[PDB]
């Protein structure tokens, strides 16, 4: 009638893009607020 | 109550009938959409600023 057949049970999984840029965005924020705000505080106090 | 000659029948006195009164209840339907142009904004217990 017909040739039987069997299958390799591979699982699949997607390999989406790897989380390379997201290296250096490690901080996670959730917010309901209208916006975000960030503060441009100079850092350096680099004075005799 | 007519006056009537003694030697005579009498008169024959008429009535009125009833009516009645028939109603239908008339309907309200109001409503409101609710989207968030109207959730999302801030409303007056909120705090200004953050909320």
């Amino acid at each position: 009638l017909y040739t039987t057949y069997q299958l390799l049970e591979v699982q699949r999984k997607l390999k989406t893009l790897p989380a390379f840029f997201l290296q250096w965005f490690p901080r996670q924020i959730n917010f309901q607020e209208d916006m975000i705000a960030f503060d441009k505080v100079i850092q350096d106090v680099t004075r005799v | 109550a007519p006056f009537v000659a003694p030697n005579v029948q009498g008169r024959v006195i008429k009535e009125s009938g009833y009516n009645t009164k028939t109603f239908k209840p008339a309907y309200v339907k109001p409503k409101h959409v609710i989207d968030p142009n109207m959730i999302i904004p801030r409303q007056p217990g909120e705090a200004l600023g953050t909320g």
